[PDB]
């Protein structure tokens, strides 16, 4: 629902790089490339944000 | 039916215990005429025969089977491993064919060495006359073929974890 | 031979460290410091602020994985292992958000303080960092431009690690405290809020080691490379400088001459990680050599925040003496 | 201090001190292959023999079989403290080059 | 019984005769067979033609093999084939159901599944 | 520790490397240029360079000890049909096939029990 504060198998802390990409994915770079300029180099952390849904969005939508 | 009836059954006359998976596979990597091993892979015997409870006496440690410029030991008699209560054994006839025809069959182990050969489900595994049953359970009685079992169990599959 | 890995096509050979007195028939050092620290060096690489790199030299691989080991979770550092709850109003909660914070990596030094025994609160005394975490969520109440983003109708909508604020237990107050106590990142998403929530914890920052639960690793990289010595064989001197320099990666091997032909050796044999094409241009093949060598081994550690890399490798290499005399008497 | 650690095991002892098995409790592969390592490399030992028995990893169940005449107190403690000197040396080379 | 070796003897006396007085202590000792029975003697015949071939293939091969290792002993010894008819016996007499044996559901399941 | 008898000069007929992924496990095939039997040996091969090597003076044993194989373990002699014998090595076979005009070395459960031999020569 929310994004893992670490990447599952690698230890890097990643909670911190989902409101740049939303800032990153209009200043429109290619999705490989907003994660590029954040500082994942490894499997892990691009599966860590380019598999994730933010359902946090949605299901707030209605909350109350 | 705790002893006797795990290893042999009258439906079939065929031992249901055996090497399941990769106990095959690692052993037979084992006894592949390639592996060649070093005195620091001690380690591996030791979760068979200078290991967990029951089977705490020395080992012999097979001895330097080459004396090259590089002392080596070979891969087979790491597996034909245990020093407690000297035993006898004899098999034959693998999974191949025949001729020294790059030998992986009449495999030939004698008292508890492991002369020509490399293993397999025939020879290692729920096979019919030729296990590490039909020759350790018959000659010699029980009690030594669920404790070669365990030696193999510890054995081989914490080899494979070195090999992938 | 002796410590030269070697990299076939199929299956890496070479690799058990097989230099033990008696099991080589040149001769295997009774082992210890005149051959071993006239040989060991330490070079270092880039240093930098949460990412160090290192070049050990004449280790063998017992030791250095004995490092990267006791750096991942057998070394320990400040990190949440409880959260008492006060009106957690909020959305998915109590476990996650337990855990979320239980993630997040807080900046106090781990070597001035001790375990934690069965105390007051489980104890209270010297470990309890104990944080404090008040957010409130309600509605911009300026927002005219009706129907606008949620940055902009709403009011600290999200919990960042930032609302973390410090309490104080009297123990500390004058030691810490003087800001090198909040988390090391002011940004983490821990839970987005809708106008009518809040939440207020309190967070018991007790001591804890790695293996415990990994959530007391300081370290992300923990884990490398040897260091490749890839060779080459009467070379291929000419126009095949494209493909030795496409093969391996883009700095490795220089492309210097023509008519000096000189496919130009090797530039930089330690920035490939071993694409490995190049058994398979197939006529190319036959001419390198691949070999990690058995000395480098290569470090490159980067923290989480809590230490400086720097701190964290001297913590392991200082944790291991402390294992290897604690069974020697 | 190592009165609960190490549960050494000579009871049919062939050489006097043959079947020494320190059973070193609450340890893992990290110290466990370090010493293993350090043993090995002397000219009188023959197992470093190193390998956890039991599913969780507490009892490396070292069993160090020397050549016969000495004990294995004495390897043990010659690689304990060759690693003690190894990881100090280490330690002094590394920290005075963090002044690179 | 190969591998136990009992290494003193070799071939002097072509012991195919050797093998035949062996044979006779054989029909010796499983005489003292008998107890519940009925499950030896209509196989001891056999047996003993079976070592009566093995006596034939043993003096084929020391004459033409042998016509200096002995021809590697050709290992047969006295102490060789007695140890051989006795562990014979006790497999012969160990496999014996009835005294037991509950013989019946076994075969029911061995049609069955 | 040198029961041996044997004191021999060789050369080599045909590799077969083939077969196992070690080229240095293959399949020697010498003859003996003392009389003319055959061996099959499996040496780890490295420094053999003609179609299968160079002088073998194989002194099979119980001087510079060169002198490499050795297992101490368990055996197979048939008559043949040329009574030969089977040296294992727990995975190097080495077939000596001969007459009795060669000396002593053997028993069924010593002819492993032996050394080797390659170039001091």
């Amino acid at each position: 629902m929310i994004i893992p504060v670490r990447c599952f198998t690698c230890g890097k802390i990643v909670g911190n790089k989902w409101e740049a990409y939303l800032g990153l994915l209009q200043a429109e770079y290619t999705e490989g490339d907003a994660l590029d300029a954040l500082g994942l180099k490894r499997y892990c952390c691009r599966r860590m944000l380019l598999a994730h849904v933010d359902l946090i969005e949605k299901l707030l939508n209605y909350a109350p | 039916m705790g002893t006797k009836a795990n290893l042999v059954t009258p439906r079939n006359g065929e031992p249901l215990i055996a090497a399941i998976q990769d106990f095959l596979t690692g052993a037979y990597l084992l006894t592949l005429k390639d592996t060649f091993f070093d005195r620091a892979k001690a380690c591996q015997i030791i979760a068979s025969i200078l290991v967990g409870k029951d089977e705490k006496i020395k080992v012999r440690l097979p001895p330097p089977t080459i004396l090259k410029p590089v002392t080596l030991w070979t891969g087979k008699q790491i597996f034909s491993v245990i020093l407690r209560p000297s035993d006898d054994n004899p098999v034959r006839a693998n999974l191949r064919t025949k001729g020294l025809c790059a030998n992986d069959s009449y495999v030939t182990i004698q008292n508890s060495e492991l002369m020509s050969g490399s293993m397999d489900k025939g020879t290692l595994g729920s096979g019919s006359k030729n296990n590490i049953f039909y020759i350790l359970l018959r000659d010699w009685g029980q009690n030594e073929a669920a404790d070669a079992m365990s030696r193999l169990a510890r054995l081989a599959p914490v080899y494979l974890s070195n090999r992938g | 031979m002796r410590s030269r890995v070697v990299l076939g096509e199929f299956g890496v050979r070479n690799v058990h460290t097989t230099d033990f007195p008696g099991n080589y028939s040149g001769y295997d050092d009774a082992w210890d410091q005149d051959r071993f620290e006239k040989n060991f060096r330490v070079d270092v690489v880039h240093m930098d602020e949460n990412s160090l790199e290192f070049d050990m030299v004449g280790i063998d691989a017992a030791i250095a994985n004995a490092f990267r080991r006791i750096l991942l979770a057998e070394v320990p550092t400040m990190a949440v292992e409880k959260v008492l709850v006060y009106n957690n109003t909020s959305i998915v909660q109590d476990e996650i958000l337990a855990h979320r914070l239980g993630l997040i990596p807080i900046h106090a030094d781990p070597r001035l303080f001790e375990y934690r025994n069965q105390g007051d609160e489980e104890g209270t005394e010297i470990d309890t960092l104990q944080f404090r975490l008040q957010v409130r969520c309600t509605r911009n109440p300026h927002a005219a431009k009706d129907s606008s983003d949620p940055n902009e109708l709403y009011v600290n909508h999200k919990v960042y690690t930032r609302h973390m604020t410090w309490i104080p237990l009297g123990n500390q107050a004058d030691l810490f405290p003087e800001g090198t106590i909040r988390p090391v990142h002011d940004d983490i998403l821990i839970a987005q809020l809708r106008p009518g929530q809040e939440i207020d914890l309190l967070m018991h920052c007790v001591k804890g080691i790695g293996k415990d639960h990994a959530k007391f690793s300081p370290v992300a990289t923990a884990s490398y490379r040897l260091l490749p010595d890839i060779t080459l064989l009467e070379p291929v001197e000419g126009e095949a400088a494209e493909e030795l320099s496409r093969c391996f990666s883009p700095g490795v091997i220089e492309v210097q001459e023509v008519q000096g032909k000189k496919v130009a050796r090797v530039a930089n044999p330690r920035l490939d990680t071993f694409s490995r094409e190049i058994f398979r241009n197939e006529k190319l093949k036959k001419v390198v050599r691949l070999a990690r060598v058995r000395d480098h081994y290569i470090f490159s550690v980067e923290s989480t925040g809590v230490l400086p890399p720097d701190v964290l490798v001297s913590e392991a290499i200082k944790v291991l003496m402390g294992k290897c005399r604690r069974f020697l008497d | 201090g190592e009165r609960k650690t190490a549960l050494e095991m000579v009871q049919a002892a062939g050489t006097d001190r043959h079947c020494v098995t320190f059973v070193l409790h609450e340890e893992d592969h990290t110290l466990g292959n370090s010493l293993r390592y350090m043993i090995m490399k002397n000219p009188e030992v023959e197992f470093c023999g190193y390998t956890t028995t039991h599913p969780s990893e507490s009892k490396i169940n070292l069993r160090i079989q020397t050549r016969g005449t000495l004990p294995a107190v004495e390897p043990f403690q010659r690689g304990l403290n060759e690693l003690m000197n190894v990881c100090q040396h280490v330690l002094d080379k590394f920290e005075a080059s963090i002044k690179d | 019984i190969k591998a136990v070796f009992p290494c003193p003897s070799e071939p002097a006396l072509s012991k195919n005769e050797l093998i035949l007085t062996t044979e006779s202590i054989m029909k010796k000792s499983e005489f003292l067979c008998c107890q519940d029975s009925f499950l030896q003697e209509i196989k001891k015949f056999i047996k003993g033609v079976s070592e009566k071939i093995k006596k034939t293939r043993d003096k084929y091969g020391i004459n033409d093999n042998g016509t200096r290792v002995l021809y590697q002993l050709d290992r047969i010894t006295p102490t060789q084939v007695e140890k051989f008819l006795e562990t014979c016996r006790d497999k012969y007499m160990r496999a014996q159901m009835e005294p037991g044996s509950a013989v019946g559901a076994l075969c029911a399941q061995s049609i069955g599944e | 520790m040198a029961g041996i008898l044997f004191e021999d000069i060789f050369d080599v007929k045909d590799i077969d490397p083939e077969g196992k992924k070690f080229d240095r496990v293959s399949r020697l095939h010498c003859e003996s240029e003392s009389f003319k039997m055959d061996l099959i040996l499996d040496v780890n091969i490295q420094i053999y360079p003609v179609d299968l090597g160079d002088k073998f003076r194989l002194v099979i044993a119980s001087r510079a000890d060169q002198f490499e194989y050795v297992m101490y373990g368990k055996v197979y002699r048939i008559e043949g049909d040329r009574l030969s014998a089977y040296v294992s090595y727990g995975g190097l076979l080495m077939r000596l096939q001969g007459d009795a005009n060669n000396l002593h070395g053997f028993e069924v459960d010593s002819r492993v029990y032996l050394l080797m031999k390659k170039l001091a020569f």
